[PDB]
């Protein structure tokens, strides 16, 4: 028996049996993220230039 | 600023339901929901039942 | 009669992970996860 | 960073050989814990509690 | 055959057969919407802080 | 208004008399459509497009 994060598809059904799915999910997209710190005193003089 | 964009929520979740009596709430009969709650083991869900 | 069932799986976090002390463990206890 | 929404609907389920003897009763147990709600609790145990 | 938005539970499995679930959902709570609230005196100080 | 999150996870499926023969092939075609995704576009029809 297989108890693992196994995706159930028709072709996989075509060869063996499967139970009722316990966790529904979908395709998701992963990228990198820019982390800009919220400045302190400099938040004041922000707009123009020093 | 200065807008009427408030859209207040009188209820937060079932947690708010368990702690109030102003607003009643029920379900549909001959349905699964009633069975789910009648067999539910969650505390808040129990009090709701 | 009562026999051991072969359970197959794959190393996936957090599905199947290795314990910190799996080295001193035995059998199924060597694993951890959902 | 996870971006974008889901793409479709597919979930995880237990795999058994086509014609396995336990598959039915196993599926029954899955339905039990599903009605026992322990599933998402464990989901919090391995996803959210840490 | 039952081709309808039927919820699937254990006891319902205990009597009949279900195919693999095709559309996932959860219990939902419905209320009346209130009207868009007007702030009043608070607009004098409302923004920028508490 | 729909308020709060979902309480749990459960979905819909096709029901057949326990022990009927059609259930298997029906399940197969259901899976095919799910991979075919046309069910999603239908969801857009009867949920979103109108």
């Amino acid at each position: 028996i297989a108890i693992a994060p196994l995706t159930i598809t028709l072709v996989r059904e075509e060869v063996i049996d499967f139970s009722k799915p316990f966790m529904s999910l979908g395709i998701s997209i992963m990228i990198k993220k820019p982390q800009k710190s919220k400045p302190g005193v400099f938040s004041f003089l922000d707009p123009l230039a020093y | 600023f200065l807008t009427v964009e408030r859209m207040v929520s009188p209820i937060e979740s079932a947690e708010d339901l368990s702690k109030q009596t102003e607003i009643a709430y029920g379900t549909l009969d001959s349905g699964s929901t009633k069975e789910f709650f009648r067999r539910s083991k969650i505390a808040v869900f129990d009090k709701m039942w | 009669e009562n026999k051991t069932v072969v359970v197959t799986t794959i190393l996936e976090s957090p599905y199947v992970m290795m314990k910190k002390n799996h080295e001193m463990l035995e059998g199924n206890e060597r694993y951890e996860g959902y | 960073m996870k971006v974008g929404g889901n793409l479709d609907s597919k979930g995880y389920g237990i795999a058994t050989p086509k014609g396995s003897s336990l598959g039915n009763a196993v599926n029954l147990a899955v339905l039990k814990l599903n009605e026992q709600g322990l599933l998402d609790k464990l989901k919090n145990k391995w996803w959210y509690d840490k």
